[PDB]
RNA sequence: UCUGGUGACUAUAGCAAGGAGGUCACACCUGUUCCCAUGCCGAACACAGAAGUUAAGCUCCUUAGCGUCGAUGGUAGUCGAACUUACGUUCCGCUAGAGUAGAACGUUGCCAGGC
RNA sequence: UUGGCACCUCGAUGUCGGCUCAUCGCAUCCUGGGGCUGUAGUCGGUCCCAAGGGUUGGGCUGUUCGCCCAUUAAAGCGGUA
RNA sequence: CUGGGGCGGUCGCCUCCUAAAAGGUAACGGAGGCGCUCAAAGGUUCCCUCAGAAUGGUUGGAAAUCAUUCAUAGAGUGUAAA
RNA sequence: UAUUGGAGGUAGAGCACUGUUUGGACGAGGGGCCGGUUACCGAAUUCAGACAAACUCCGAAUGCCAAUUAAUUUAACUUGGGAGUCAGAACAUGGGUGAUAAGGUCCGUGUUCGAAAGGGAAACAGCCCAGACCACCAGCUAAGGUCCCAAAAUAUAUGUUAAGUGGAAAAGGAUGUGGCGUUGCCCAGACAACUAGGAUGUUGGCUUAGAAGCAGCCAUCAUUUAAAGAGUGCGUAAUAGCUCACUAGUCGAGUGACACUGCGCCGAAAAUGUACCGGGGCUAAACAUAUUACCGAAGCUGUGGAUUGUCCUUUGGA
């Protein structure tokens, strides 16, 4: 329960997008008490790992710059056809 | 040429060209139409009238602005500051 | 899932067949799934044969739910006939899939017995599929 | 900000609930003789009166059950382009609907008595 | 094949059967090679390789076709205005 | 007019969709109406709000009328549709 | 064109309305009966699903109308004289019609041909690139290309195919091959045939044509045992049962499965002569991703020359 993530930046167009899910990342955003809008990506494997250890719910704690957030996954994306996962939300608890 | 296989429509009328007349920020002299409807899409405001068929006018000289009413309805306006 | 009982409007404009599964996406009642990875139409009389195919392979076993109904009526001229004077009479009921469409789902099965009866359904259906579990995680 | 008119805003303004309060304003109330009054009631409407009482309407305060509003990120779609004949692909702007965090039990103008 | 379209031909591209002459494809009718079989061999059925050659004479209809009478190892299916 | 003529159908007006979110836009394309009606179903002034649903009942074909809280108009608007 | 302001309901979504629909709750009406009960069946009411040219609580992109207005361009309107045109075509894209048929037909929106020569597409009005005033045995490029036919790379780097794929199809079929993960097993030694044992009370029970891994209910008990099943299993007249449940040991390294992909394979038969690369031919002269050259037009430059127009007068040059 210890994800580490990557700080976004602006206007990332179709194609970055498109190629950054083609790698073994994928985008998502945090939220909520005690933080705000930040926009992140991470590493899809690690991220399954982490979900199938704590399951749907967990306090992860989660990677951004310096600081980790106790956060949980509020609800996420997903391609039925080609598996992969697209985009995931986050709110924090704290 | 088939025979007589026949249908039951193929009948229709002249469409009528309503809709908008004018544009806002345009002058329109008084009388000027501003938006041909049926029912009211759009009600009269502000020096603007209503004709019979439900058609706006503008009552005097001056710009035309579109806008909002309540929640879901738009009136027109005309100003005559030109 | 045959047949509309009642339409509106009996002779239709056909269905667009380009883009992707507007909904349907998911295993939602049963636990495994047939979704679909091309785009036909299903006509009313290719899920029936589908249905049968699986029904009684399971020997009467667990249940199915079938997601995809044939809602659209499609014409067809008689024969021997000129092109012009009007349109034709309904020949039968369709309903447009899209690649990610979910199908057919089963569930009180083993998993097994389950992927087996989708595979013969899918050989009954004009479009390529894929077996899918009830999505979760 | 009280209190009552009046009107300006997309229900962030509403519904339901709980709780106050009648500061002389507000409704409740006594009656029909008085103009009037109702296809059919002093019901209402109108009217003369103010002995009863805040219980309700009203007012104020709470609460997000309920209502509405609602990003960011994204996805769908698509303008232009380049491939292409594929139920297409790529690039570049623009960018929904749905959903999620959240805002929210109003803001406000003039007037008259208030304090 | 029955059609759909109306693109060349109406200052004319003779249209159906038969006769003479063929020529080419093979999804092969016989003949040659095989796998088989619910093939003991003769029997048949099925599929594969094979187009070199061969693939009748009559009765009835203008008939193509089809039916019938005798045979043959077989009496093949089509293209060629 | 006509996916060649012929046969059948059609021909003027209104509404809807096709029609690609201004307008316009064709086919023997998909649906329907018109050749009227109203001395009130016109003008104006003042009043009033509906269908249905249950908690239902003298009738109760069920629901006639009557009652009561919700009814966003789900009703009505002379007629087709918008 | 940039910036504001606005009308409208398409694409997409959505089910709030009209409908069309798949499962699951939940009480109940005529009615199974004696008003009945319970099943249900016609709905009421919910929760989760979906579908729509003539559904819309919503709602783009773009088009359109106009501006206090900018910036770049050069048309625009009015009146009069003269006409030709009312058979269109194909491609691309949004739709109807047909059969998500046609080199079909009817609309919308471009382009081109018509009325357009030139280069590419073998040849080939409509495709791609590009508009020919007239020389020139000058130069640069676009689409297409660079082994020979035939001007230019038998260029460079890194990978992919083995089918002449490239250089016509499809559902399906496959230990063809390359990549990226995921994975359960393995020196305690999984995986092979590891030639090592293979049967017991016992078909016990229904024992069925008698049938003791076969016509069918299996009740399928512990192990003689490193490894074992009222037999993994080939059988059907009972049956004759070795081998991949299973490993010490022949001996010693590996070996099931899964995804998601890149390129091939099969499916694949037609009529004069190869005849589905234009020919030769090609294992790169195919494909992918980069990089650098060069060829290539009547495009665009260079020089000379007409002929008109607008400017400077440089009455000459622009
Ligand atoms: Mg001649």
């Amino acid at each position: 329960a210890s994800l580490k993530s990557i700080i976004r930046q602006g206007k990332q167009t179709r194609s970055d997008l498109k190629q950054l899910r083609k790698s073994g990342k994928v985008p998502a955003v945090v939220y909520g008490y005690g933080t705000k809008n930040v926009s992140v990506k991470v590493d899809e494997v690690e991220f399954i790992k982490v979900i199938r250890e704590v399951g749907r719910n967990g306090v992860i704690e989660l990677g951004v710059g310096s600081k980790t957030i106790k956060v949980m996954v509020a609800d996420y994306q997903f391609d039925p056809l080609k598996n992969q996962i697209t985009h995931i939300d986050f709110l924090a608890i704290n | 040429k088939k025979g007589v296989s026949s249908t039951k429509n193929g009948r229709d009328s002249e469409s009528k060209r309503l809709g908008a007349k004018r544009a806002d920020g345009q002058f329109v002299t008084g009388g000027s139409i501003l938006y041909r409807q049926r029912g009211t899409k759009i009600y009269p405001g502000e020096n603007v009238g209503r004709g019979g068929d439900d058609t706006l006018f503008a009552k005097i000289d001056g710009v035309v602005k579109f806008e909002r009413k309540g929640r879901d309805k738009k009136q027109v306006s005309v100003y005559a500051v030109a | 899932m045959l047949l509309p009982k009642r339409v509106k409007y009996r002779r239709q404009h056909r269905p667009k067949t380009t883009g992707r599964s507007k909904g349907g996406n998911y295993v939602t009642f049963g636990e495994f799934g047939l979704q679909a990875t091309t785009t036909s139409w299903i006509t009313s009389r290719q899920i029936e044969s589908a249905r049968i195919a699986m029904t009684r392979y399971m020997k009467r076993g667990g249940k199915v739910w079938i997601k995809i109904f044939p809602h659209t009526p499609y014409t067809k001229k008689p024969l021997e006939v000129r092109m012009g004077a009007g349109k034709g009479a309904v020949e039968g009921w369709i309903a447009v899939v899209k690649p990610g469409r979910i199908l057919f789902e089963v569930a009180g099965v083993s998993e097994e017995v389950a992927r087996e009866a989708l595979r013969l359904a899918s050989h009954k259906l004009p479009v390529k599929t894929k077996f899918v579990k009830r999505e979760e995680l």
